């Protein structure tokens, strides 16, 4: 499987520009429900990023377990925080806004200059046997299907009790 | 020049701690946003 | 038998071709000849259906050999060089179709061109040197 | 199809039984499960007794671990839980809260800690810290009607989410740069056939891992979360955390930093040092000015004492790990003793602040003595155990060249003597008109007594009987 | 980055025997073979003529890899686990290799803002199991 | 620019995810930003398991586990939010420093 | 005030953007001298802010510095290079003639209007969005411009003096030089 | 798993559909209705004001138990696909998995969580 052609980078840039505005809406808007809806938009436009790259399961699942359950749960939660419409006008809060918008940008600069010095397209040639197998005849719901249970046995056996404990704790806490 | 100097020193070595402790103890002090801010500053500077 | 010359890899394809501007004639003559002995290594990876590298490598080597073939060919013997331009058409349409027959993965046409794509590239670089 | 999880399969069996009994039985549970859980714990300890002197045999498809050194910590966490449960039975009993799911949470957190001690998988060693942290925001807030127990859930959940985030981002950077690899042993290969090792990148995936590690065991620059939570949560879970969290974190750190980081030694040996030199300073100064007992314990017994453990991880040529094992074995006991004494006195009176421990020597002298013993041991005085702990930690660590870490350790230990002797002085007194009407009404007087008395003599005897412990701790290669 | 310093000897071998794919050479076979499992070897890699760019001795414990599943240079996996026409190396064995550039990284380097391996190289090894 | 332009957006989200975390005032916004950071790391993870490691997927499984644990944490945090809003009748985060 | 502790020269009572009590030579005694100085000031600000990045960013790329980018005109057969590309009209008499007619005419269009306020703040076609909507914000908008513009002029002075001190240098090249050893590469070594 | 180009074209077309319909409605529409237009309907009382209408106490438990019990399915799908491909070990593994959450649901049922 593969992609159409030079239409690729078009959708890439489009989704990137959508996701940037989505994140800015998540972090800027004061009305929390608008923030949650913009978060849902961010997550669907990142599910589309997952789907563009030929990884299908980790896209559709991510769309089902987040753009579904988690967002409606958060919407239900925002029905418990009262009092909105705080101050505004260019870092509404204290100087902590400026201090953050400084340190975060330093973090950016660091990682964003570390990355464009590693030849990723050269780190792909040195591994020409990893993605050269495909097991002989497999599709990409059986790859995960088997390789989840043939060697990832212990964490799969583990996650269930984590889920159960989280359920029990959530019910015991939320209930008065 | 015994009480005022060497006793002064052997107390100021045990008295400056009494001040430094409470001094650095009254920065931050709650306000989880401040906790996360001071937690990010060190992560960022350590990248050098 | 000493070491060799890296000769401008070194980047992340956003530093190269976007932010480190430089490409001299007879230097693209290195990239052109390199993607010939370069693209002649996918034959084992076309034998077994590794349809995920036969796209990335082709895209990269093309987007590299889609600018050099326009710079290098300006610097071949200019008195007589319509053929050095009457080859780029083939050496960039065979690959433009190679990129088609890997998108919807075929085998017959993919391999029938994975020979008639390198058979030409040994002639574009030939008119160079 | 494997018995290397049976030490944990027994724990899972006990977990399922504890969950079932509340679903089926009516009211016969309160003192019943109180020992039924101890049965599961002691049976798991007996199961781990079998695998003494065993092979480094690799796990299920090579997933978590099975060697000697890891087995030591796997048994040590069980020891902590066995000593801790009797404390965290009667305490929550005298709060009219449901007790079943509390023991379930403690058991599941112990299970996560046990699985973490291995986990050479890069994914198991990610879920297991969550299996240990997801079962931590519950306990650390499992008194809902209180107010402080909510602050020590907000400024614990936010922090433990951010830190695990940073850690897993470092893991992703490593998985990327490593040409694609998870198995902890098989990284220095894969980081070579992909020649991107000596390049920037790895230098980032080292710091983004070390920071997430530090937060889990709280050295100074990231200690911020510990002093608050330890005051806001109930004292038994404070003890449980302050023992098993440190044990599991220090068991995971040495393996995650020694196996896949051969080359970067000179660039993280320094790094950890910068933490230690701070951890044993900022965790002591504040400890002086404290007036609450739990918060002072957070500062001293954790903010600092997580210093000299690390004090050999940097200076280790496999001639030191024995000293780390011995110091952990000393610290568990010399910490659970004082936590048992504190739980007992607090329950019997109803206060936490230091100024109420006055006169306690006259009312009940046994408890005052068994608390003074553990406190002095924490101070590290010659005939006790903490002295020999710190000693063998320095003697191997001065024997490894580094000098500007042992001197600071001794100096901050001398400094730490202060508040220990302060509370000790507050014990011995007879000025009747000074003691508040808290110790004045103290009907002095099973489980908590047994735990406190069998945990305090292990804070005096092993410091003099460390010969077989030392002979045992030398066979660790990991 | 590029090459750095080192120092060692080589324990001069006999003449190599190419065996139609690579360059094979044996120094000392001792104890026993190894299946498709984790191994633990010590290497010291050269350039074609003289240069040395890495050596397991330049770190602590000699690195540990997988001999039997493709996770390493095809040359090595052919010359350590035993390739077609070549006997595998024993537990305490010791062999010497000259890797042709087709069983190696091939005609493209590994860049890090400076290729850590000369483009289209063919290197040497002195592999001793442990 | 597939393998290169996406990672250039990982940080450009991760950073934001931290900032909204610090400057957050209400609990639900802090939890939103936490989820955002986890999704950033997820995205930074998956692409690595598509360029290489296609024989045995080692990233997609890890992405699945990350999403599962994210859902669990987003459940537990909101459950705690219920109890705090029960105790005090407002969830202003930065106005509770009685533990210092 | 610029100099905390000195009385304001009577003719500087705020009443202007970017006015901090600084007129030691009493140059602005005459109000007519006062108003024209504001024009030249904002212009010298306005041009400078454009010119500094145009001096730097080319050096941040493979292009030559602000000195080399004028050198082809020195040789008689000079042809320019924009983004390295030999633009056909790069010969000196060509651009000079294009430069002269365009610069004069537009700058003469300035000389033929006397509001005089618009001679500092024309706006309109020069404000395609209309930031001037909020008079409070627009008044502060001048401040940002004035202070930034004054900042630019000094940076321009630093660029030029560093060239006389270090002929054939770049400001980033100068910056990195200091960045090697700040304590042995300074303005200390000139005199 | 060969060509999702039809999927992408259908995505863009069906995402243009709603904005296309809205714009087509807007073109041939009335520029009118300057009436009150500040109150919604089925409230002929011209009412206004009010808040704190939540009843989240009940539905929040349902939302939580659903969010927790959902993760079962996206783990079962790789197992449900790989039954015959692999042997019968995955059968026992997934049985343990599902039985854990069956016990969890039994608990949530006994102790009052799923209510009116
Ligand atoms: C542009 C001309 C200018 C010159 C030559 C100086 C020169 C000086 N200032 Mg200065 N300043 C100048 C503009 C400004 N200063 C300041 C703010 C300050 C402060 C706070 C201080 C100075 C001080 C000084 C001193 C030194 C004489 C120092 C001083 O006053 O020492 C006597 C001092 O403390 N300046 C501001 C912002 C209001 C300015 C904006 O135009
Ligand atoms: C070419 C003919 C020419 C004409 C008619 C003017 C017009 C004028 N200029 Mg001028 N300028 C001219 C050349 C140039 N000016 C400038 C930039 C400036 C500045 C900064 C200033 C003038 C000023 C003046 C005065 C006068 C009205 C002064 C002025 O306008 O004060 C009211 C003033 O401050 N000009 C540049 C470089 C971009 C020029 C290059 O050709
Ligand atoms: C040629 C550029 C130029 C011009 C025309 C002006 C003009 C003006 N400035 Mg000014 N300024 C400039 C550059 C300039 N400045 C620079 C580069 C700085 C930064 C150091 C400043 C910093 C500055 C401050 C801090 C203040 C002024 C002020 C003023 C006003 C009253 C002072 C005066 O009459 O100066 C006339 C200046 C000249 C005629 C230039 C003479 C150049 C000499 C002869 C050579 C040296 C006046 C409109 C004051 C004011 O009221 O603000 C509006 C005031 O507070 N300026
Ligand atoms: C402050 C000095 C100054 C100013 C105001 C200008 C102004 C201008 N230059 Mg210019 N230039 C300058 C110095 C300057 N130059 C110097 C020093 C050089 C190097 C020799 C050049 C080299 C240059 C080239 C090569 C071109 C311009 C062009 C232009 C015009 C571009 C806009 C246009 O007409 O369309 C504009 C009038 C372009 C032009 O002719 O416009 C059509 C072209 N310039
Ligand atoms: C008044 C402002 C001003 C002036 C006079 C100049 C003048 C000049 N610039 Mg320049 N520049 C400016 C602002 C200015 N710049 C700004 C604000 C930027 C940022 C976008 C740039 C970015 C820039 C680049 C990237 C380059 C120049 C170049 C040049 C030179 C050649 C101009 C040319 O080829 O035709 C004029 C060009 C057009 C009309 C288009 C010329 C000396 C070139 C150079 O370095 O010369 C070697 C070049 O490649 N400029
Ligand atoms: C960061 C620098 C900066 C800032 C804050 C401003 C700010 C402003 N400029 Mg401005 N300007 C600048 C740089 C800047 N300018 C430069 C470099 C040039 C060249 C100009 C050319 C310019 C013109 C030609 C005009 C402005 C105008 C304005 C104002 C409304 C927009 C506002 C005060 C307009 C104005 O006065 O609005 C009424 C107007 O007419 N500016
Ligand atoms: C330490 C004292 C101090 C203080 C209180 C301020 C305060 C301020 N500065 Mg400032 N500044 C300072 C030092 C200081 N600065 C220094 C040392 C410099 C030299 C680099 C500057 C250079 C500077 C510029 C260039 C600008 C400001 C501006 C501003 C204002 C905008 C603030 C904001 O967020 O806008 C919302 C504000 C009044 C802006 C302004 O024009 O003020 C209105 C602006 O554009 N500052
Ligand atoms: C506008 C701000 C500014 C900044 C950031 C710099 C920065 C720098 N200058 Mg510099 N310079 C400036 C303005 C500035 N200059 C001005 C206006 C002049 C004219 C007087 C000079 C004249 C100058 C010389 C002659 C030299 C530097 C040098 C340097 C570098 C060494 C460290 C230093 O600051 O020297 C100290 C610079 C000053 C004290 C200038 C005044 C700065 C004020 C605050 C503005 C450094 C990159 C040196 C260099 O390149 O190192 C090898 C050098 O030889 N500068
Ligand atoms: C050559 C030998 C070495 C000596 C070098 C010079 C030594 C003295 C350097 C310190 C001067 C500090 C002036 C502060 C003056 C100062 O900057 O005030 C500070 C000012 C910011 O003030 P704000 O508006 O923020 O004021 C509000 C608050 O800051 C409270 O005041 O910055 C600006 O003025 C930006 C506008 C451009 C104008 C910048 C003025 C810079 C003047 C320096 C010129 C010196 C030239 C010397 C050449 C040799
Ligand atoms: C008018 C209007 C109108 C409408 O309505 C709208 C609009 C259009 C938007 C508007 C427009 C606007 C504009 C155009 C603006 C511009 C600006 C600028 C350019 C600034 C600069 C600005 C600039 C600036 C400050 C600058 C600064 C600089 C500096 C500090 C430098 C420094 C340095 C360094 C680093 C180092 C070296 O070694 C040296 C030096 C060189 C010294």
């Amino acid at each position: 499987m593969d992609l159409p052609g030079p239409i690729h980078e078009i959708l890439m840039l489009f989704g990137e520009f959508i996701l940037l505005l989505g994140g800015l809406g998540v972090v800027l808007l004061t009305n929390p429900i608008y923030s949650a809806f913009s978060l849902g938009l961010v997550l669907v436009c990142i599910s589309l990023f997952y789907f563009l790259l030929n990884s299908y399961f980790v896209a559709v699942a991510q769309l089902l377990i987040y753009v579904g359950a988690i967002n409606v749960l958060i919407i239900f939660a925002v029905m418990f925080v009262n009092g909105s419409e705080w101050s505004k006008d260019k870092n509404y809060w204290t100087i902590g806004d400026g201090f953050t918008s400084l340190v975060c940008i330093t973090f950016v600069f660091s990682l964003m200059t570390t990355i464009p010095d590693t030849s990723w397209y050269g780190i792909l040639w040195t591994t020409r046997s990893n993605q050269i197998v495909e097991q002989g005849l497999i599709n990409n719901v059986q790859q995960i299907g088997i390789h989840l249970a043939t060697d990832f046995y212990l964490p799969f056996e583990l996650i269930s009790i984590i889920l159960l404990v989280s359920l029990i704790g959530a019910i015991t806490m939320a209930r008065q | 020049f015994d009480k005022g100097v060497i006793d002064g020193i052997t107390n100021g070595v045990g008295l400056a701690s009494f001040c430094i402790g409470e001094e650095i103890k009254y920065v931050g002090g709650g306000r989880i946003s401040s906790y996360l801010f001071f937690f990010l500053c060190y992560v960022s500077v350590f990248l050098f | 038998p000493p070491g060799t010359v890296p000769r401008w890899g070194t980047r992340s394809y956003v530093r190269e071709r976007f932010f480190e501007p430089g490409l001299t004639t007879e230097e693209a003559a290195a990239r052109i000849r390199q993607t010939a002995e370069g693209m002649r290594t996918l034959r084992p990876m076309l034998e077994t259906m590794s349809w995920k590298y036969v796209l990335f490598y082709v895209r990269l080597k093309s987007k590299y050999l889609d600018l050099d073939l326009t710079t290098a060919m300006a610097g071949v013997p200019e008195p007589r060089r319509p053929e050095y331009v009457l080859v780029a058409n083939e050496l960039v349409d065979n690959m433009t179709e190679f990129d088609r027959f890997v998108r919807t993965p075929k085998v017959y046409e993919s391999y029938l061109y994975y020979e008639k794509t390198l058979k030409s590239l040994d002639d574009v670089a030939e008119f160079l040197g | 199809n494997g018995s290397f999880i049976f030490p944990e399969c027994i724990l899972i069996f006990g977990l399922i039984l504890l969950l079932m009994i509340d679903s089926t039985s009516d009211q016969k549970d309160r003192p019943w499960f109180y020992f039924i859980s101890s049965t599961s714990l002691v049976i798991s300890i007996t199961a781990l007794l079998f695998r003494w002197r065993e092979e480094p045999i690799i796990s299920f498809s090579g997933n978590f671990q099975t060697n000697n050194f890891n087995e030591i910590f796997q048994f040590l966490i069980l020891l902590c839980s066995t000593l801790c449960i009797p404390l965290s039975v009667e305490y929550i009993e005298c709060t009219e809260m449901a007790i079943t799911e509390f023991l379930l949470f403690v058991l599941t957190a112990t299970l996560g800690g046990m699985f973490l001690c291995g986990a050479n998988d890069l994914i198991t060693i990610f879920v297991a810290p969550e299996c240990f942290s997801l079962c931590s925001y519950l306990l650390s807030g499992y008194t809902k009607r209180d107010l402080r127990s909510n602050e020590a859930t907000m400024k614990y959940l936010l922090m433990g989410g951010a830190s695990s985030s940073i850690l897993v981002h470092g893991f992703s950077w490593l998985y990327g740069s490593s040409g694609g690899e998870i198995e902890l042993q098989e990284i220095v290969n894969g980081l070579i056939n992909t020649q991107m090792y000596n390049s920037p990148g790895i230098s980032i995936a080292l710091i983004s891992i070390t920071v997430g590690l530090g937060f889990k065991l709280s050295p100074a620059p990231f200690h911020q979360w510990t002093p608050d939570v330890y005051e806001g949560s109930p004292t038994p879970v404070v003890a449980f955390l302050s023992v098993t969290s440190k044990v599991a974190a220090s068991a995971s750190a040495t393996r995650i930093l020694d196996i896949p980081f051969y080359f970067s030694s000179n660039e993280w040996h320094l790094l950890l040092e910068i933490l230690a030199i701070l951890s044993m300073i900022l965790g002591n100064l504040l400890a002086i000015t404290q007036t609450s007992m739990k918060r002072m314990l957070a500062y001293s017994s954790i903010g600092q004492i997580g210093y000299v453990i690390i004090g050999i991880i940097v200076g280790d040529s496999n001639d030191g790990y024995a000293s780390m094992i011995t110091y952990m074995l000393f610290y568990i006991s010399m910490n659970l003793g004082t936590f048992a004494c504190i739980v007992l006195f607090g329950l019997r009176t109803g206060t936490d602040n230091i100024r109420d421990y006055a006169g306690l020597y006259m009312k009940d002298p046994f408890l005052a003595l068994s608390l003074a013993l553990c406190l002095l041991s924490l101070g590290g005085l010659p005939p006790l155990a903490g002295f020999f702990g710190k000693l063998y930690l320095f003697w191997c660590g001065w024997q490894a060249g580094l000098y500007f870490l042992v001197s600071i350790g001794l100096l901050t230990s001398v400094l730490s003597i202060y508040y220990y002797l302060k509370i000790i002085k507050l014990l011995m007194t007879g000025r009747n008109q000074e003691i508040t009407p808290y110790v004045r009404n103290y009907r002095r007087s099973n489980s908590i007594e047994l735990s406190m008395t069998v945990c305090v003599i292990a804070s005096t005897i092993p410091g003099i009987s460390m010969n077989p412990i030392l002979a045992i701790a030398q066979d660790t290669l990991f | 980055a590029r090459a750095a310093l080192e120092l060692h000897r080589s324990l001069c071998p006999l003449l190599v025997s190419p065996r139609e794919l690579e360059f094979l050479q044996v120094r000392d076979p001792s104890f026993c073979s190894v299946s498709m499992v984790v191994t633990q070897i010590h290497y010291t890699a050269r350039f074609p003529d003289g240069t040395v760019f890495d050596s397991s001795y330049k770190r602590g414990r000699p690195l540990t890899m997988r001999i039997g599943a493709g996770k390493i240079l095809r040359g090595l996996q052919q010359g350590i686990g035993g390739g077609g026409g070549v006997t595998p190396m024993l537990v305490g064995g010791k062999r010497k290799l000259m890797i042709p550039p087709i069983l190696a990284y091939g005609p493209e380097p590994a860049g890090c803002f400076s290729e850590a391996v000369f483009a289209q190289a063919e290197m040497n090894f002195c592999a001793l199991a442990a | 620019m597939m393998f290169e332009h996406v990672l250039f957006l990982s940080v450009y989200l991760f950073s934001i995810g931290i900032y909204g975390l610090i400057t957050s005032r209400n609990m639900v916004r802090a939890l939103i930003c936490l989820e955002l950071i986890l999704n950033s790391i997820n995205l930074n993870l998956v692409t690595f398991s598509d360029l290489f490691d296609s024989r045995q997927l080692k990233g997609d499984i890890f992405a699945i586990f990350v999403i599962a644990l994210a859902a669990a944490e987003a459940a537990i945090g909101l459950s705690i939010l219920s109890s705090i809003h029960r105790n005090r009748k407002s969830t202003r985060i930065n106005q509770s420093n009685l533990l210092n | 005030e610029w100099f905390p502790g000195q009385p304001r020269p009577a003719h500087l009572d705020g009443s202007s953007p970017g006015d901090f009590g600084f007129d030691p030579l009493g140059l602005a005694t005459v109000p007519e001298n006062f108003e024209r100085f504001k024009e030249s000031e904002i212009y010298h600000c306005r041009w400078a802010m454009l010119c500094v990045p145009g001096v730097l960013v080319p050096e941040a790329l493979g292009l030559g510095n602000w000195v080399k980018a004028q050198e082809w005109a020195a040789l008689p057969d000079g042809q320019a290079t924009y983004l390295g590309n030999p633009v056909p009209w790069g010969n000196l008499p060509t651009i000079l003639a294009i430069e002269f007619l365009a610069i004069a005419f537009a700058e003469q269009q300035r000389t033929m209007e006397k509001d005089p306020e618009k001679k500092k703040y024309p706006g309109g076609a020069f404000d395609p969005l209309g930031f001037s909507k909020d008079p409070a914000k627009f008044e502060e908008l001048k401040l940002k411009e004035i202070k930034n513009g004054r900042l630019a002029m000094l940076a321009f002075v630093g660029f030029c003096v560093q060239q006389s001190a270090y002929p054939g240098t770049g400001p980033l090249e100068n910056l990195a030089t200091h960045l090697a050893d700040p304590w042995h590469n300074n303005i200390g070594d000139i005199v | 798993l060969h060509e999702y180009d039809i999927f992408w074209t259908f995505l863009i077309i069906a995402s243009l559909i709603p904005i296309l319909a809205f714009s087509i409605s807007g073109l041939l529409a009335p520029v009118s209705e300057g009436p009150e237009k500040l109150s919604s309907y089925e409230s002929g009382i011209e009412p206004m004001g009010g808040a704190w209408v939540q009843f989240r106490i009940r539905y929040y438990m349902f939302a939580l138990v659903f969010v927790v019990f959902d993760v079962e399915t996206v783990f079962l799908y790789p197992w449900a696909m790989s039954f015959d491909v692999l042997g019968v070990s995955v059968f026992i593994e997934a049985l343990i998995f599902v039985l854990i959450l069956v016990v969890g649901l039994v608990y949530a049922w006994r102790k009052g969580a799923l209510e009116w």
